[PDB]
DNA sequence: TTGTATTTATTGCAATTTTCGTGCCAATTTCTGG
DNA sequence: CCAGAAATTGGCACGAAAATTGCAATAAATACAA
């Protein structure tokens, strides 16, 4: 509903098709936060 | 357009085709008027530098005292009277072809100045402390037997092996009797178009006289004879009488 | 992207966040670290055979007389290069063992707390893969452009953002410092340029 | 070379179960980047291109 | 801080319609490629062979691409992703109801003979299509009621402006010219490093400081001189062309670089260099400084008339002609002669072409 | 009488041009002029531009 | 080039231009709703290379439709009312239209 | 990358290695095409001045009347046209190597001008009053016989003993018969790679023909012959027919 | 009292390339008498 | 209605005039040491 760019499109398509199911992903704001923290000289990353 | 009909000329043409992928220096030898400059320009045209400069230079018209300044250049304060920097001919023809015409008239003191530049391609200007590197292909032409000069001692041995990587010898017109009539017809048509005459061809006796003559000026002499015949002609055909210059 | 800094610059988070990691790691008061960083005083790197310590704070006249007396027997520097040199020459194992021996032998309360804190910091640094000299910046990361967009307004004016202005200031200072360093400019001006670059990065 | 696989490969979600934080080495910072910024200019203002 | 929002372009709308269409995986990939190939006016920009190559699979023929393209062409707006104008018009006409009065004739004209309509024949077209003038007018009007650029319904973008260098305004009944203070470059010498020039200080620093100070002074003087020269030249140009700013074109004067050079006592090369890529803002608009120099022709009285005025007169005369009988170059020349303008037919043709105006036979209408 | 390269002490009347410097600034537009001014600011420590920060 | 306020918008029908006067401005007393045109304006899109397709478009439809792009003022969605007053401000030196 | 297989050419390599610690001038003699330039550059490379400038100067290409100006330099106001001071070649090659190629073509007037700079390294610039001291190692190469020229009287005696502290003479290719075939293979590989051909060897007849020709141009003539053979080659092995130019 | 070293003040000439108007004529479109 | 005649258009060419670009150190004024 807010910032899953692929999830919004998939949810809209499923709703129009009559299938009420979602495939959540990563919010874009968390990616923005990771980039901002990396720009401060700190290595933050996802594991596995 | 040029005429190549003799088997030797066709073999030379095939060699020119084969050496089109190389950048080696070429040395052209022959008599006077055989077509050395024609071959040099054809070699330039058929090479990879076809759109690049073709600097033709007569090395016998350069004064002895300013020989270095003409080929290498000089900086601003090299000598008295030098006001501005100026390039030479080895830097004017960078990326192209340099054609040394009549190289056999160069004195040994002048020959000694062309040793390192031909092979290395690097030099210093007159008054310059920076080394200039150029990419020039060397064609050289002469009408004297360079090997005989080297054996006698009139030509430096260190320059012959630098220039003579590939050697082409053009046979005299006396040995190219399959190539005489087409040249005569070509020159006849050219001069008839230029001077607006009415001649069209040679008689059989005229052809025999042309083919039997031992040309010493080669193609240049043939061209002069044809031009004179066209100028002084009055009839439709150039018979044996008009060719009275030949003995 | 990244920016190549002409001279090393300290990271303000590891200097101005109490307790100071750089100061607690080097066992130096924060005032002396700040004085050395902003080109106000000297610090000895290698004491040599003279009577100079390895972290002694000097001043301009003191450094001048030390040079005119001793000469090339002691090494002294100012700025972030000196701090990076101090951080790069430390051995963590020897410091840890000496601090643990001193903690075991001496008994106190405030000194006990200080030694415990420094021991824990040093062992945390050893256990992780970090190295102390990484707390001095040499390459500066640059944020992607779409996260710092320009503001388009009516009339064809793009204006500017705060982040873009700070990046422009840093780049201008870095370029001027590069040009001054490669021209062998006098030190009295390059020191001021280095101080301004440090301030811009901060 | 296949367009279906190319389009499908840019819609995937990363898999992870932990988050790691540490100090960044200069080599790490250089490995992050795609180029070095050298000029403070942003927009040409004439061709309106970067 | 306002970061801005997201806008929907033509391609975003087309992709939104693609996602909600029952396509297969291969069909969806082909549709993605086709939509990528569409430009802002709604036309396809590459041949279908390029799309088939870009798909990257050898199992697919061109007929499937054609079917997908036909399906996409029925999206909103109708006629988008058309190969050419004829295809777009045919697609638009296909969606009309059969009760339209002149659907068949318009379809015939579009499908068979579209070049005759473009050339404004109206005579050979009647013979070829065997129609009269009563129905041809209605058919052409129906054809002209269609949309030639279906992709502009979702038009996006913004105009781009230019900052002038000199401003002209009418004050106290006379025109005054000044420089734009928002764009004039200026410099200043750093007083800190300049005052660092101590004589007792080491000479190595002192010579560096002095040399850099003198270089800075020279650069500042050069900038000031450049600005003064620009202001002088612009003011002289505005003074020369004083009737233009009060009555627009048709009142331009013919002047060259020599006139301004004599007026300001400089060389023509300096005048040429100064007036390069520099703009001027006037109540009428923004003009480049090189816009005011033009050639001329003779005049019956004995004077001269600029080419800009002649172009303006030609545009005015052509725009107010009779659509039944358009003016030719011979007729235009004889209309400018009554005012005393001595110009040739070929020059009038050149002027007309420079304005991008079709010849007389291609401007005639069916009124 | 002779064509040679020599070093000598002579008495000569010499002409010389005096134009080219600072004439390139006239043709440049405002944007290119600002770019050149920035390039001059980088190399000259004693040149500064007015700022509001 | 400069933007022009005009009633001759090439891409709109005759019905949408019924409420505009000869100067391209809505009449006083008109009832308007969302999406209606209040002031008609066009923006110069600029010169091109005039490829044969563009030449065909210009020859068949016209030249006005190929040089300008619509940038009119319209009533925002969910807004309605009656036009009671219109004010026109013109820069000094620019010709005034009939409404002014 | 160079070929040294003959017994005579390996003693020379050992001698070059043994003088790596010296700074004395070297004189190189031989015929044309024997590889004097190769030996000079190898001497420079295997010494302590490896990273220092190597200035190769053709002493026969300098005009007669500006010889001193080129070699030593001049100060401002030295003559009409000296608008600024300019260094010479001895200052350019300071700290490095100066290679006076083809020293045998120098006139007796020009040989007496570099008589004090070789041994001392001290000189005056034209119009300069202070003395300049440089540290340059001098290599010279010639195809003449300097000893015979000195005996005749057309070469100065005082220069030969200043230059010939160490003397290296390179034998002609016709006597280094262990190097002809390795050099032929080296040049064949080089030219085949450069011109993108398919040649990869010689036949037995070609090898026997290359081992009897009295090479007058020596290695340069051999290189030219191999280049001609590669350019006109057709198959994968160079037969005796392609070597008819011998 | 003067001859000399240092600092402001010089924003053009000369080739060379490009654009101007206007004539000639081949190809195309429009017109008019039998 | 047809076909020859006439008007129309633009590509190429010609000379002439106009705009563009390369060239890089000096003239003169003024303050200082004998
Ligand atoms: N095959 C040919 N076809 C046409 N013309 C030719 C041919 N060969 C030579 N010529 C002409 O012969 C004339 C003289 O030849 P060229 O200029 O090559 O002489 P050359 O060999 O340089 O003589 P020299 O040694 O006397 O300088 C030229 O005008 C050239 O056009
Ligand atoms: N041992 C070798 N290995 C490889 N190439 C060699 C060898 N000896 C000579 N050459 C080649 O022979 C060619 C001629 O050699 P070089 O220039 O040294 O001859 P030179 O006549 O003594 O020199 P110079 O006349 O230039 O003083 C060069 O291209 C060089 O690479
Ligand atoms: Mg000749």
């Amino acid at each position: 509903k807010s910032d899953d760019v692929n999830g919004r499109t998939k949810m809209y398509k499923n709703i129009v098709d009559g299938n009420h199911q979602m495939e959540p992903g990563m919010p874009e704001s968390f990616n923005v936060l990771l980039k901002e923290i990396r720009s401060l000289g700190i290595n933050i990353e996802l594991e596995d | 357009e040029y005429v190549f009909e003799s088997p030797k000329m066709k073999e030379i043409l095939e060699k020119i085709k084969k050496i089109s992928c190389a950048e080696c220096p070429v040395l052209i030898t022959g008599e006077s008027g055989v077509g050395k400059e024609v071959v040099a320009r054809l070699i330039h045209k058929l090479s990879d530098r076809s759109k690049e400069p073709f600097v033709a230079l007569n090395v016998a018209s350069i004064p002895r005292d300013i020989f270095e300044a003409e080929l290498f250049g000089y900086e601003k304060g090299a000598f008295t009277g030098a006001v501005s920097s100026k390039e030479g001919f080895f830097e004017l023809a960078d990326g192209g072809t340099l054609f040394l015409d009549e190289i056999g008239e160069l004195s040994l003191e002048a020959q000694a100045k062309l040793l390192r530049v031909i092979e290395s391609g690097k030099f210093y200007r007159l008054g310059g402390r920076k080394e200039i590197e150029v990419n020039v292909r060397i064609l050289a032409a002469t009408n004297r037997n360079i090997k005989e000069l080297v054996k006698e001692g009139k030509f430096r041995e260190d320059l012959y092996y630098r220039l003579g990587v590939i050697e082409i010898e053009i046979p005299p017109l006396r040995e190219r009797k399959e190539d005489i009539i087409p040249l005569a017809n070509h020159f006849l048509k050219k001069f008839s178009r230029k001077y607006a005459k009415e001649v069209e061809g040679f008689t059989k006796s005229a052809q025999e006289l042309l083919l039997s003559y031992p040309w010493y000026g080669n193609v240049r002499e043939l061209k002069n004879v044809i031009e004179r015949a066209v100028l002084f002609s009055e009839g439709k055909f150039i018979d044996r009488g008009e060719l009275s210059c030949l003995v | 992207g990244h920016i190549e800094l002409a001279s090393p610059t300290a990271h303000i988070w590891f200097l101005k966040s109490l307790p100071s990691r750089i100061g607690l790691l080097l066992d130096m008061p924060l005032r002396d670290i700040e004085r050395v960083l902003y080109f106000e005083s000297y610090v000895v790197i290698e004491g040599g055979m003279t009577n100079l310590e390895r972290q002694q704070i000097l001043t301009e006249e003191q450094y001048l007389d030390a040079l005119e007396e001793f000469g090339d027997e002691f090494d002294a520097k100012m700025g972030a290069e000196a701090i990076q040199a101090l951080l790069k020459s430390m051995d963590l194992e020897q410091e840890c063992e000496q601090l643990r021996e001193e903690l075991n032998e001496t008994n106190s309360e405030t000194k006990r707390k200080k030694l415990t804190k420094r021991i824990k910091l040093l062992e945390a640094f050893v256990q992780s893969g970090n190295k102390p000299e990484w707390m001095i910046l040499t390459v500066l990361p640059v944020l992607p452009p779409d996260l710092r967009p320009l503001v388009p307004l009516d009339g064809g004016r793009f204006a500017t953002s705060d982040l873009n202005d700070l990046y422009r200031r840093v780049i201008n200072r870095n370029n001027r410092l590069k040009r001054l360093l490669d021209l062998a400019a006098p030190d009295i001006i390059v020191r001021n340029e280095k101080r301004m670059l440090q301030e811009a990065v901060d | 070379k296949d367009l279906l696989k190319f389009l499908k490969a840019q819609t995937k979600t990363e898999e992870f179960d932990a988050i790691k934080i540490a100090l960044a080495s200069p080599d790490m910072i250089r490995s992050w980047s795609f180029g070095e910024v050298k000029k403070p200019e942003t927009i040409n203002y004439r061709t309106f291109k970067p | 801080v306002y970061q801005g929002e997201t806008t929907q372009t033509l391609q975003d709308y087309l992709m939104w319609q693609v996602e909600l269409t029952p396509f297969s995986d291969t069909d969806r990939a082909i549709a993605t490629s086709i939509v990528d190939a569409v430009d802002e006016t709604g036309y396809l920009t590459v041949p279908l062979e390029d799309i088939l190559e870009s798909i990257g699979d050898e199992e697919i023929d061109i007929d499937e691409v054609e079917a997908v393209l036909k399906r996409i062409q029925r999206f909103d707006p109708v006629g988008v992703a058309a190969k050419d104008l004829r295809d777009c018009l045919l697609i638009q006409l296909s969606q009309f109801d059969k009760t339209t009065p002149w659907l068949e004739e318009a379809r015939l004209i579009i499908s068979d003979h579209l070049d005759l309509l473009a050339n404004h024949d109206f005579r050979t077209l009647m013979r070829v299509t065997r129609l009269k003038e009563d129905v041809l007018k209605e058919a052409v009007n129906l054809i002209q009621s269609l949309d030639p650029r279906p992709g502009q319904s979702i038009q996006t973008g913004e105009p781009e402006y230019v900052i002038p260098d000199v401003l002209v305004r009418k004050h106290n009944g006379h025109w005054t010219v000044e420089l734009n203070s928002d764009s004039i470059p200026r410099l200043q010498i750093n007083q800190h490093y300049a005052s660092m020039c101590n004589n007792a200080r080491n000479d190595g620093d002192s010579q560096f400081i002095r040399s850099n100070l003198q270089d800075a002074k020279w650069l500042i003087k050069s900038l000031e001189s450049r600005n003064d020269t620009l202001l002088r030249v612009s003011r002289c140009i505005v003074e020369q062309q004083q009737a233009f700013f009060e009555q627009g074109e048709e009142y331009m004067k013919p002047m060259v670089l020599a006139d301004i050079a004599q007026a300001v006592e400089m060389h023509e090369s300096t005048i040429s260099r100064v007036t390069t890529q520099k703009y001027l803002h006037s109540p009428r608009g923004i003009f480049e400084l090189k816009y005011f120099f033009s050639s001329h022709v003779n005049t019956e009285g004995g004077g001269e008339a600029s080419s800009t005025a002649i172009r303006a007169l030609v545009k005015k005369l052509i725009a107010a002609e009779n659509p039944a009988k358009p003016l030719s170059d011979s007729k235009l020349t004889s209309l400018l002669s009554e005012q005393g303008i001595m110009v040739a037919r070929r020059t009038v043709a050149k002027y007309r072409e420079s304005l991008s105006i079709p010849p007389s036979n291609q401007r005639k209408q069916l009124v | 009488m002779k064509q040679g390269l020599q070093l000598r002490l002579s008495q000569q009347l010499a002409m010389t041009p005096q134009l080219q410097q600072a004439i390139r600034l006239l043709q440049l537009s405002t944007l290119e002029l600002q770019q050149e001014l920035q390039q001059a600011l980088e190399s000259n420590p004693l040149l500064e531009q007015i700022d509001t920060h | 080039g400069p933007e022009e306020i005009t009633a001759d918008i090439p891409n709109v029908g005759e019905a949408a231009l019924s409420k505009l006067d000869e100067s391209g401005i809505v009449y006083i007393g008109a009832e308007v709703t969302g999406g209606d045109i209040l002031v008609g304006k066009v923006t110069p899109k600029g010169e091109t290379q005039l490829t044969p397709e563009e030449k065909l478009l210009r020859a068949i439809f016209g030249e006005k439709a190929s040089d300008v792009k619509d940038s009119s003022l319209r009533v925002p969605n969910g807004v309605s009312g009656t036009v009671i007053d219109v004010q026109v401000f013109t820069r000094d030196g620019v010709e005034k239209d009939k409404r002014a």
